[PDB]
């Protein structure tokens, strides 16, 4: 038998009641970051033909990095709240499982479910859990995580320009990331979320107060 | 007992003369004919591709990729069954249910 | 602010002009500038020339735009009412009650002529909507325009396919027609035949070369 | 009065004023009148709106029963002038409240939409479905009478 | 009403036939009465099992009849233990038509199921109709003034099966059933059966009108009322508007058949090309 | 690489205006963003 | 009384048969249509009422005989095509 | 001339015959032409005047119309006009040929299923 | 012209007194059986192939 | 297809090895008038910023384009005659110079008749600067071809327009193109058997 593509997926999409209550207006002073995410995640999802006519190759993935507390995860909450596309939320630590092969398996269910429910956004918070540049071949942890990362690279390589799936990865330790994850075609857009400037500070102060 | 079991899934006599909704019948005809429009475009590509294909790829290369010829036949079979029945049932009803 | 003005002065798409006025408004709003009303004016005007005058009410009702609720916003809000009602008479009354806020602004005054032509089509559609065969003199009475002007416009609209009808010069009547939409089944059938013909072409090369 | 707006029939505005005008506007000492249709500006505006509701109700009834009517007849039935009735009818057509195509040369208002071949055959099909159900129901009714009178 | 449709499963039909063949043995050939078991899903009944009950009646007098209702309760509890989700939904009897005393029997069965559904299951293999006729008791309020009486109202009946039920039925009908016939042939056979069913029902109404005409049966004035509605619903296919629309519709379907037939010929020629290429290639190497 | 990034940014600027064809303005505005801002 | 082919009554016939003025014919049909006694539509421009249904009434034995005579013709037509489809589609009939 | 309808030249063919032997067969033809000309008129003219058809039918004496009129059954009008209202007998599109269409559609189903 | 309207070549009528020929208004071809007849000979030929 | 492809590249034209840009815009206007509807013509050609700039240096082509759009039929015929001679001497348009002019004449006649229920022969002759006999012969040729939805009442010299449905035109093409396809299918089976 052949099962439906949306079937056999331990990872589920975001339901309407799981949508975070965080708005874009809730976030204060991240116009550069908001613009880049919009131009690289939500605008290609709705304007894929305008990219093709102009000639821009839309970034398959987006890496959001910066010091902790600078709006990485929250922007994903706002994107998930303000999107008409499917949102598949995950954190890299869940991929590491006791049952060997279940990690690489549940990586391809995320991408298979996203492909079947296109347009879709894959958000993988704390990507350092499965994207560390060091691997010990005599340890089952690093052997399995190597399989998870290799599948993750294979899945993004397996997406052509026709499939309308965007991947978002967030990390505050991008120095520890494997350079293969940042290659073109996998994460072509690295957005930095730095510490707020003085102008950024007054917008964050105004939005919370 | 065999004739009694033959009554399973035996539709009522009303259904035989019942005409399908014409708005949906045209819409179904509309959609499927449009579906064959893309399939015919893909069917041309399959003819040229299979001309230059090794005999080991006659089936392996057809695995996982949709066959325009196969879906064209299914669409043709569905439409011709749908329209002939709708036409025949309509023609029968014009004389059977006649006011004169 | 100047980016939108040049975008509108060149008669390009008004979506880009609206966007530039939107960001100009927010920046003027953030610094509490006296020019925020001028940007708020041109935002609504862009919505009017985009043939979406209903959004003008929603814009002024926003929290940032309530601070500027005054005569200048009233000028465009009533012009939006006029376009929304598809009333040409309301437009002239709008240009009379708020002549200073509309006819004296160099940016809006330039696009007033285009608004008049745009509203002339819509009002004509509204006037002729309930009719299948109506006197041209009766249409002119409702629109309060000359018979020749309305007849010329109606003939031009028929050419532009804005509405389906014909003009009877002898009786001076407009005959409106309820055309049927084209049968897309025949459209798809015709291109299927064209694409099926290419298959026959392809099967020909296979037929002659392999036998 | 509330029933008169429920009956699927024409009601005449002249009849309403002569039958309910005094009770609604001025009222009686035994049954005082409410401020809906008083002498005030609000009461006068609501009185005009009541006439619209009567006129609107009549056009709704005229659309159900008439297939083609004359503007001269519609104006008479609406207690309106031909210009007012046409202007009132033109308003409802614009806001999609009631379908009507007005042929002003011949003075004809057409309340029937063009017949889509789908709709014409669907109505024919629906008649057959009701007919076959009725034939089914009649046969069962016959079986009961065979049981009782045998 | 309270019942929209009754789905009678093939097990009940076999059980009812077996009930008739084992009671209607050398003893007699009357009607046999049992108790129907099934579930309720929205407003469609799901008659799925039955058990026989002892029953007898007088051939002459209709008020004399016996049903072992204590036997009913004892076996219901016996069946409830095996399958608790299957409650009493009514009774059945193999009588070819209704009887005068069914309304009394339904009252006895109404205690065990308030919305009891009587299903007449004809053991004889009728050629055109389903063997099941599902009835429910209703209180007919006459407008002539005659006092309100209990009557049976017809409920549309269908024979459907469970997944394992249909597996066994297809095993028993493996040889007899001919599944080689394509869908289009089956649909036309449905139309022929629809014509036959309508003719039989039209003949039944005509036979009833013949009895009324000669005075054998009284004038009902509810059937006649319904009959005028039937003849009024008879469409006029001679109207100009209808004929043009029919031609407009028929031609709309014909072009789709023409397109599908046109595609079929091309695909058929493609198959012929491949066959000749395969035949030529096979003989070249041999 | 900076030259290439200017081109890809010039195409972005046309998209910000919902244009299809990249204009000379876009290349100049891309040059300023890539070099001077960054 | 009129057959279903000729159920288009003029205003004059309604006015003459019901002893009412032609101008009161329209209101008369409204009461009939609103109550539900009859079904149809009124063509005021052509002074004609298109009647599609009447409340079924009590029939004598003679009219019932006539109703059955219509069934005999109707039965023959159904049987005629039942044999027509069977004969024409005999090869493909299951 | 007979095929294209030049009925004027058919009657003019009498004068310019090539030889005296051809006379007999010409009259035999001319009797057929007379019915053929009037056969057009019923379907061509919706009304034609009395002496208007004299040259059309190539009749010499008006009396020769009277006997031919009743033979053809032409209802003469009070205004010396023949009323030819006979186009009402249209091809009769009022009736759908259901049996013929049902016969054809069944044959399509036969050519799809009977093949095996 | 007289035969052409008799043979069905053209649908028209002649006004002898006035001296003109009035062509009949064209009937909707797609509202009659001719499209079915044209399709039938095309459908049956495809089914024959 | 030529109009669609040319209009896409009117603002991206760099194929100077094939033609000059002025000549390219000249061809773009020519194919647009014969292949584009009136709403499509005004958005792309009449209001085209790139085309209008070139039309400043090409007064003849601009006159030809705007004469039809502005309903100046007398000038349009004069411009169409000028365009005809250009395309006869042009190696690309030479095989289609007769067809293009005929179709453009059909466009002008149809455009004038589209908005009116009946137009007299003299008015149409006056509009095009031609005689009544010319307009009568041209119409009778085009109506017989089925390309003009009108009929002439020659006794009163009145041209009355018709509104035939799109279903009829589609049906003839389906009969036409289907018969063309069927001829290939019949011919291919002949090759297969022998
Ligand atoms: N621009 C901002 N406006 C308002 N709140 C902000 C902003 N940036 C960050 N915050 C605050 O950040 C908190 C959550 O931080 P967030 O998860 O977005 O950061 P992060 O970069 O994903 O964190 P980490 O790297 O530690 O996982 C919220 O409580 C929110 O109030
Ligand atoms: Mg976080």
């Amino acid at each position: 038998d052949v099962l439906p593509p949306e079937a056999d997926s331990s990872i589920m999409m975001l339901t309407s009641d799981q949508k975070p209550d965080v708005m874009y207006a809730d976030i204060g002073g991240m116009d550069i970051q908001k613009q880049e995410v919009r131009e690289a995640v939500e605008l290609p999802l709705t304007h894929f033909e305008l990219y093709k006519q102009i000639g821009i190759d839309p970034p398959r993935g987006v890496l959001m990095y910066g010091p902790p507390g600078c709006g990485k995860t929250m922007l994903a909450k706002a994107v998930a709240h303000h999107t008409t596309a499917a949102f598949i939320r995950v954190v890299g630590s869940e991929f590491v499982q006791k049952y060997l092969g279940e990690g690489p398996r549940m990586v391809r269910d995320v991408f298979r479910l996203a492909k079947e429910n296109a347009p879709a956004i894959i958000f993988i918070d704390e990507i350092d859990a499965i994207a560390t540049k060091r691997f010990d071949a005599q340890t089952g942890a690093d052997r399995e995580v190597q399989r998870i990362l290799l599948e993750l690279l294979n899945q993004m390589d397996g997406f052509d320009q026709n499939v309308n799936v965007k991947v978002i990865m967030a990390t505050n330790r991008a120095d520890t990331l494997d350079p293969a994850l940042l290659r073109p075609g996998r994460l072509d857009r690295k957005i930095e979320f730095p510490l707020p400037d003085r102008r950024q500070k007054r917008l964050i102060f105004s939005t919370i107060t | 007992e065999q004739k009694m079991l033959l009554n399973l899934h035996k539709k009522s006599w009303m259904e035989g003369l019942t005409l399908q909704d014409y708005s949906e019948h045209c819409k179904h005809n509309e959609s499927v004919v449009k579906e064959m429009l893309e399939l015919a475009k893909n069917y041309n590509k399959a003819v040229e591709e299979e001309d230059k294909m090794t005999p080991e790829q006659l089936a392996i290369k057809n695995v996982g990729k949709q066959d325009p010829k196969r879906h064209l036949e299914e669409h043709v079979d569905v439409l011709m069954t749908s329209n002939i029945v709708q036409c025949l049932a309509a023609m029968l009803d014009t004389v059977v249910f006649k006011l004169i | 602010m100047q980016s939108g003005i040049i975008h509108a002065a060149e008669e390009k798409d008004w979506k880009t002009a609206y966007s530039y006025f939107y960001e100009a408004f927010e920046g003027y709003d953030s610094i509490d500038s006296p020019k925020a009303i001028t940007s708020l004016k041109y935002m609504l005007l862009c919505k009017i020339m985009l043939n979406t005058p209903e959004d003008v009410q929603a814009l002024v009702s926003g929290k940032l735009a309530l601070r500027y609720a005054g005569r200048q916003t009233e000028a465009l809000k009533c012009v939006a009412q006029a376009s929304k009602n598809r009333s040409l008479a309301d437009f002239e009354k709008a240009l009379t009650d708020y002549r200073a806020e509309l006819r004296d602004d160099p940016i809006i005054s330039t696009h007033l002529a285009k608004l008049y032509d745009n509203l002339l089509e819509q009002n004509l559609i509204r006037v002729i909507e309930p009719f299948s065969r109506v006197q041209i003199e009766h249409i002119s009475s409702l629109i309060k325009l000359s018979k020749a002007d309305v007849e010329r416009k109606l003939s031009q609209m028929i050419l532009d396919k804005k509405f389906h009808g014909i003009l009877d010069q002898g009786e001076g009547v407009l005959i409106i027609f309820d055309e049927p939409p084209v049968d897309k089944t025949y459209e798809a059938a015709l291109e299927t035949i064209q694409n099926m013909s290419k298959v026959v072409d392809s099967l020909y090369n296979k037929a002659k070369k392999l036998t | 009065l509330l029933k008169l707006f429920t009956t699927m029939e024409l009601m005449r505005w002249s009849t309403l004023v002569e039958d309910y005008g005094m009770e609604l506007r001025k009222g009686s000492l035994e049954s005082p009148a409410t401020d809906v249709f008083g002498s005030t500006e609000e009461g006068e505006k609501r009185w005009k709106d009541l006439k619209n509701r009567v006129v609107e109700h009549n056009i709704r009834i005229m659309a159900k029963y008439y297939t083609r009517i004359t503007m001269k007849r519609m104006a008479q039935l609406l207690d309106l002038s031909v210009d007012e009735s046409e202007a009132f009818l033109s308003n409802l057509v614009v806001n999609k409240t009631i379908f009507a195509k007005v042929d002003r040369l011949a003075g004809i208002i057409n309340f029937q939409r063009p017949k889509d071949p789908n709709n014409l055959l669907n109505d024919w099909s629906q008649k057959l479905n009701s007919l076959m159900s009725l034939v089914n129901k009649t046969t069962h009714l016959i079986a009961k009478e065979e049981m009782i009178h045998n | 009403l309270a019942v929209q449709k009754v789905v009678v499963h093939p097990l009940v039909l076999l059980s009812v036939v077996d009930h008739f063949n084992r009671i209607g043995k050398v003893g007699n050939q009357k009607r046999v009465v049992g108790v129907l078991l099934g579930s309720w899903q929205k407003k469609v009944l799901d008659v799925s099992n039955s058990f026989a009950v002892p029953f007898d009646e007088d051939d002459k007098d209709d008020s004399v009849w016996f049903l072992d209702h204590d036997y009913l309760e004892n076996m219901y509890g016996m069946f409830k233990k095996v399958n608790a989700r299957e409650r009493i939904v009514g009774w059945y009897h193999t009588g070819p038509k209704l009887h005068k005393n069914d309304i009394a029997i339904n009252e006895l069965m109404k205690r065990y199921c308030p919305n009891s559904v009587l299903v007449i299951i004809d053991v004889k293999p009728k050629d055109l109709g389903l063997p099941t006729e599902a009835y429910i008791s209703v209180e007919e309020v006459h407008d002539d003034g005659t006092p309100t009486s209990k009557t049976f109202e017809h409920v549309t009946s269908e024979i459907g099966a469970e997944e394992a039920e249909e597996v066994g039925v297809e095993h028993l009908l493996r040889d007899i059933k001919d599944t080689t016939v394509g869908t289009l042939s089956q649909r036309i056979t449905n139309q022929v059966h629809g014509l036959k069913g309508l003719n039989s029902k039209l003949l039944d109404i005509r036979s009833y009108l013949e009895k009324v005409a000669t005075g054998k049966l009284p004038i009902n004035h509810q059937i006649i009322y319904q009959l005028q509605d039937v003849f009024n619903l008879l469409p006029d296919v001679s109207l100009q508007e209808f004929v043009k629309a029919f031609y407009l519709k028929t031609n709309d379907q014909m072009v789709v058949v023409y397109l599908a037939s046109l595609i079929r010929s091309v695909v058929a020629l493609h198959n012929l090309i491949n066959n000749k290429i395969a035949n030529r290639d096979a003989e070249k190497k041999e | 690489a900076e030259v290439k990034g200017v081109c890809t940014e010039a195409g972005m600027y046309a998209l910000r205006e919902r244009r299809v064809h990249v204009t000379q303005e876009d290349f100049e505005m891309a040059v300023a963003k890539v070099m001077q801002k960054d | 009384t009129r057959p279903a082919n000729h159920r288009q009554l003029t205003f004059e016939e309604i006015a003459k048969s019901a002893k009412i003025t032609v101008n009161e014919v329209e209101l008369l049909v409204m009461k009939a249509l609103s109550v539900g006694l009859v079904k149809g539509s009124i063509d005021e421009v052509d002074k004609r009422v298109h009647m599609t249904w009447v409340q079924p009434r009590v029939l004598d034995l003679q009219q019932i005989k006539g109703m059955k005579d219509r069934l005999e013709f109707w039965c023959t037509d159904v049987k005629s095509m039942e044999m027509l489809v069977e004969h024409q589609a005999h090869d493909i009939l299951t | 001339y007979l095929m294209e309808g030049s009925y004027n030249k058919v009657f003019l063919a009498k004068g310019n015959i090539p030889a005296e032997s051809y006379t007999f067969f010409i009259d035999i033809l001319l009797d057929t032409i007379r019915d053929e000309i009037a056969g057009c008129i019923e379907k061509a003219y919706e009304k034609i005047l009395f002496t208007e058809a004299t040259r059309i039918l190539f009749f010499n004496t008006p009396k020769k119309m009277t006997d031919y009129a009743k033979k053809r059954g032409w209802v003469l009008g009070p205004n010396n006009y023949y009323s030819f209202a006979s186009q009402q007998q249209k091809p009769e599109d009022t009736t759908i040929p259901s049996t013929e269409l049902a016969k054809q559609v069944i044959e399509y189903a036969r050519q799809l299923e009977m093949i095996v | 012209v007289a035969k052409a309207i008799r043979d069905g070549v053209i649908e028209a009528s002649i006004n002898h007194e006035k001296g003109y020929v009035q062509s009949k208004e064209m009937i909707d071809i797609y509202s009659t059986r001719e499209p079915q007849l044209a399709f039938h000979q095309r459908i049956s030929f495809c089914l024959d192939i | 297809q030529a109009a669609e492809l040319f209009l896409d590249t009117v603002s991206t034209f760099t194929s100077y090895e094939l033609m000059d840009y002025k000549t390219f815009v000249t061809y773009t206007v020519y194919v647009s008038m014969i292949a584009l509807e009136r709403p499509d013509l005004r958005e792309k050609v009449i209001k085209g910023a790139e085309i209008l700039e070139v039309l400043h240096s090409l007064p003849a082509v601009r006159q030809y384009l705007f004469s039809l759009y502005e309903c100046r039929y007398s000038v349009f015929f004069q411009s169409l005659a000028v365009v005809e001679q250009e395309m006869k001497k042009d190696w690309l348009f030479a095989p289609h110079y007769r067809y293009y002019v005929r179709e453009m004449r059909i466009h002008a006649y149809s455009q004038l008749l589209e908005s009116y229920r009946s137009l007299t022969l003299g008015y149409m002759a006056e509009a095009f600067g031609v005689g009544v006999e010319f307009i009568d012969q041209e119409l009778s040729r085009f109506i017989a071809a089925g390309r003009l939805h009108c009929k002439i009442d020659k006794v009163n010299e009145i041209v009355e327009t018709n509104r035939p449905d799109s279903k009829n035109w589609q049906y003839q093409e389906t009969i036409k193109k289907g018969d063309l396809l069927l001829n290939r299918v019949q011919k291919l089976s002949r090759v297969i058997n022998m």
